[PDB]
RNA sequence: UUCAUCUAGACAGCCGGACGGUGGCCAUGGAAGUCGGAAUCCGCUAAGGAGUGUGUAACAACUCACCGGCCGAAUGAACUA
């Protein structure tokens, strides 16, 4: 006796299974076969509504993610193991959530539309901080002063215990309205984040960081060979 | 005070500081007390717990069912 | 100047209403008044149908337009009688929308879609139309989205 | 049932029996103040004057004797 | 009943027959079913007309027939029926379609009954009687409530008339 | 239980003593003018009925206890279409014989316009039937009686046409003024229920 | 004791994602997954309920159902004595 007991959720979906992940490799060795050039992409913290726009711009080609684990089974962990020949480099430069890119457009286009494109972030932590948050003396306010406070929605007093406790910041409750006595720095531009304030920064609505898709390199079917690409890895 | 006043100043001026976490290390003592209950209670009111114990989980039985 | 955006469900045809977009025109300025006069404006076409509303303010301005919405389009294209909020209440919508006017909410809605085929469209419309319970080609919208599954029925556009 | 009648699970919106229209409403309204005031001075003529008026003073009546 | 003999079996629904009925010029027998489903027959050959009228979610309620002084002549009466999702559903039986779906009323409609007025009357579980015109795309002309329950049935002063339609006692 | 729960809080009306009942629209001002005059601790919000129940406050003129009632809002519907939350605000217009102070927003934030305001009060006419009657406008640091349209003036005229009904200007910014439709509204139910106990 | 999961990744933990038609239909003063009544679909997915709860007057925000990244070797459930 003496054991953690488990909790019990009554929902509609169910956990996957060794089934989905056998289709995701099935896929995979698939599209090798269909396409041309597989191309490696490194989108950790992506949204899937910038995702799904990258998928439908993408339209004609094939964008498959998943377990890096699999993705490197189906691609061959070794040169003895591998579907494809030279296959084993472009399996081990795979590295965190990585997306396989199987097409058949040009290398220069595909290169140019992975450099031009660039989307709005939130700040993650661990990150070069891109603005200096401070938090206004008096009414807390749902932008924090980034828009005026005319305009701008107090504060719903809901939010008061977690930013009390979670996001550490000394606020009061006066009247239903959050306040605080001083202002309040968060960062620091120039300045790598935690977790803390990039939740504050989160919570606030600043999205003044930037998502770029990495791009690590490229096989070619007739070509047998791979090539870096390089690109976003600043 | 009229109508729904605790929800009122609950609305404008919150709980006290610690309510959160306090609920929130009674409600995680609450195994080992009612492991602690059902080795403690004696006579008839450990005979009601017992029971009651049966009771909840042939409806939690029931539920997942 | 700087653009802003509103957007809000009302009743078309309806005027004054506006009155929950107060606490949104308060700090603006605007006329309370007008803005629902331009709402019914815009939602003429509509009439007792609930649709989005979008209100672009600039400078000292109030601009109305419709954004199309799935059930909204449905609705529309199942052609009931204009109805009062004294005289009917809790009204089903279980008339009659052919394939064509399907497909042409699909076209209307394949902008700002991510389904990569018409027919993908067209099967969200459809998924749309059992929600509110009407019938397609006088069967059921689940049963044509099963024809069109197994080829009974081809989408035009390709 | 009484959980739609009143509670956090109410579902009972409107009255049951909605009047006609207000002057009804207010004719009636008047008609029942009416009674009321009529009821309150008939009971006043006895029941205040005697039962009321002795918790005032604190006065209570003696214990009814078990010969009767 | 001459002989007391079984002459027909109608065979094409799948669950109880909850509600049959006899068009007024005496030409095809109607079965609203427990399967939300309504088929006309031809009693002369004993079979079913085309295919079952569909689009009721639940079960059959009642069944009422166009009358036939209303009836255009050359024209066949239309068939209206209730059901216990609360819908009242008008069938145009010549091309064997549906017109109008009422649905004004929140709970089952107990019975549905067409007057001689081209008028429709409804009585539902929810304490209602609703009166809709034919003439004006099946609009709920009135609502009458008086009852604390459940209306049960309605009947009308010349129903005896709407129901036997042109024909008399001497069946001429 | 939960009757016993509810009806626990309910506040205390005495419908035989001097009251102020205060009505309108949604989002007018009642609940402001209440804080004004009284110091219950009636919520103020810009979005309609957020005050779901009546509220009572107390205050004190020529040494006299007054109560005013701060009711939730009223839209222009008939009774069979009207709710409960309506109910109670048209029960105790029926019931408290009082001092009525109609409340009229004239920059139309409330959500309805100037003809709609004039017609609930004219729907809401016959329910006070002896009792003083007073509409106070409201929001007159955002706009004024004196440069409102021709139109929207024949209407407030003929809203003053009804006897006895008297129109009056207010701010709840203005204490001076809350104070004076205050102060009227008692000399004339002073007046009225001293005219009826001198009979 | 019997079933299961598992180095194409065991249990816990942390972080990220948790989307689009859509604020699905009716109803409501208001009801946008989360006061209610019936449907409960389609698309894109690695996965994402016409929603498990907290929360809002309604929104928002958090959460978990589910998936992924780090970690690296056993673990969970039901019975019997
Ligand atoms: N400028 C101005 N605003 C007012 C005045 N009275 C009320 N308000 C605003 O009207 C909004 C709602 O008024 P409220 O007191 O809730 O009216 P109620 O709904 O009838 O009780 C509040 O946000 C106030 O800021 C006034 O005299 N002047
Ligand atoms: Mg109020």
């Amino acid at each position: 006796r003496s054991k953690r007991s488990k909790l019990v959720t009554l929902a509609q979906t169910d956990k996957k299974g060794r089934e989905n992940k056998e289709r995701i490799f099935d896929e995979v060795r698939e599209a090798l076969d269909t396409y041309r050039y597989v191309w490696v992409l490194h989108l950790d913290d992506v949204r899937t509504p910038v995702l799904q726009e990258i998928r439908t711009s993408w339209a004609g080609s094939k964008l498959i993610m998943g377990k890096r684990k699999v993705l490197q089974k189906a691609l061959g962990e070794k040169r003895e193991e591998e579907y494809k020949e030279n296959l084993y480099q472009l399996s081990k430069l795979c590295s965190g959530v990585t997306g396989l890119l199987f097409t058949d457009e040009d290398v220069n286009t595909v290169k140019e539309y992975f450099k031009s494109y660039v989307r709005s972030d939130y700040s993650r932590p661990n990150t070069k901080a891109p603005l200096t948050f401070t938090i206004p003396e008096g009414i807390v306010y749902s932008r924090g002063g980034q828009i005026p406070a005319e305009e701008d929605v107090p504060m719903i007093h809901s939010l008061e215990p977690t930013m009390r406790n979670k996001f550490e910041i000394p606020t009061k409750i006066k009247a239903g309205k959050i306040t605080i006595d001083s202002p309040y720095l968060v960062c620091t531009e120039g300045e790598k984040l935690d977790v803390r304030q990039a939740l504050i920064l989160k919570q606030f609505g600043i999205a003044a960081s930037e998502f770029k898709v990495k791009v690590s390199a490229y096989y070619d079917n007739d070509s047998s060979t791979v090539e870096s690409t390089n690109i976003n890895m600043e | 005070p009229q109508n729904d006043y605790i929800e009122r100043h609950i609305k404008q001026h919150g709980k006290r500081l610690d309510h959160e976490e306090r609920k929130r290390k009674r409600e995680a003592r609450e195994s080992h007390k009612i492991s602690e209950r059902a080795q403690k209670l004696t006579g008839w009111k450990g005979k009601q717990f017992a029971k009651k114990r049966y009771a909840e989980k042939v409806s939690m039985r029931k539920k997942i069912k | 100047n700087e653009v802003k955006y509103l957007y809000l469900r009302a009743v078309g045809g309806e005027v004054g209403a506006s009155a929950a977009l107060a606490p949104k025109i308060g700090p603006l300025g605007l006329s309370p008044k007008k803005v629902g006069e331009d709402i019914a404006k815009a939602t003429k076409e509509f009439k007792g149908i609930k649709v989005t509303v979008q209100l672009k303010i600039q400078n000292r301005q109030a601009a109305a337009s419709v954004v199309p919405s799935a059930s909204s389009l449905v609705i529309t294209a199942l052609k009931e009688p204009p109805r009062d909020r004294k005289k009917d209440k809790n009204v089903k919508h279980s008339g009659n929308i052919q394939l064509d006017e399907i497909i042409e909410i699909a076209r209307q809605m394949r902008d700002k879609s991510f389904g990569r085929t018409l027919a993908s469209v067209t099967k969200e419309i459809l998924g749309t139309a059992q929600s509110v319970g009407c019938r397609v080609d006088f069967k059921n919208p689940h049963d044509i989205i099963e024809g069109i599954n197994a080829g009974e029925i081809e989408i035009p556009e390709n | 049932s009484y959980a739609d009648a009143f509670g956090p699970k109410a579902q009972r919106k409107r009255p049951r029996l909605a009047a006609s229209n207000l002057e009804d409403l207010v004719k009636a309204t008047n008609e029942d103040i009416t009674k009321y005031e009529e009821k309150q001075v008939l009971d006043a003529t006895l029941g205040l004057m005697g039962n009321q008026e002795d918790k005032e003073n604190g006065w209570t009546s003696a214990a009814k004797e078990a010969i009767f | 009943c001459d002989t007391q003999t079984p002459m027909h079996t109608l065979k094409g629904h799948y669950n109880w027959v909850l509600c049959v009925s006899w068009s007024p010029d005496g030409e095809v027998i109607a079965t609203g079913s427990m399967d939300n489903t309504i088929r006309l027959w031809d009693p002369k050959s004993g079979q079913c007309l085309g295919d079952a009228l569909r689009g009721h979610s639940k079960w059959i309620t009642s069944l009422s027939w166009e009358p036939i002084h209303l009836v255009k002549p050359g024209s066949k009466p239309r068939l209206a029926s209730s059901s216990k999702d609360g819908t009242i559903k008008i069938w145009d039986t010549v091309s064997r379609v549906c017109q109008y779906t009422m649905s004004g009323h929140t709970n089952s409609v107990s019975c549905v009954k067409w007057g001689g007025q081209g008028l429709l009357y409804s009585g539902s579980h929810d304490r209602t009687v609703r009166v809709w015109d034919i003439n004006s795309q099946g609009r709920c002309i009135n609502i009458l409530k008086s009852h604390a329950h459940w209306v049960n049935h309605l009947s009308l002063s010349t129903d005896y008339a709407l129901r036997i339609g042109a024909f008399d006692h001497t069946g001429k | 239980e939960q009757v016993r729960q509810h009806i626990g809080r309910l506040p205390s009306i005495d419908p035989n003593t001097r009251t102020l009942l205060i009505c309108g629209y949604p989002n007018v001002g009642k609940s402001s003018f209440l804080r004004c005059i009284t110091k219950s601790d009636v919520d103020v919000q810009p979005y309609a009925f957020t005050t779901k129940s009546l509220y009572v406050g107390h205050f004190d003129y020529k040494y006299l206890r007054f109560q005013a009632i701060d009711t939730p809002g009223i839209l222009d519907r008939p009774t069979e279409e009207m709710n409960n939350i309506e109910m109670q605000s048209i029960y105790a217009i029926a019931h408290l014989r009082s001092c009525v102070l109609y409340f009229m927003d004239l920059s139309e934030q409330c959500g309805f316009t100037i003809e709609a305001q004039v017609k609930l009060f004219h729907s809401i006419k016959p329910l006070f039937a002896n009792k003083s009657v007073m509409v106070v406008i409201n929001k007159t640091d955002i706009i004024r009686p004196e440069d409102l349209d021709e139109e929207r003036a024949q209407l407030l005229e003929s809203v003053k046409e009804v006897p006895g009904v008297e129109i009056m200007t207010s701010s709840c910014q203005l204490e001076e003024n809350v104070m004076e439709v205050r102060n009227k509204a008692c000399e004339k139910l002073l007046a009225s229920r001293i005219e009826n106990k001198l009979k």
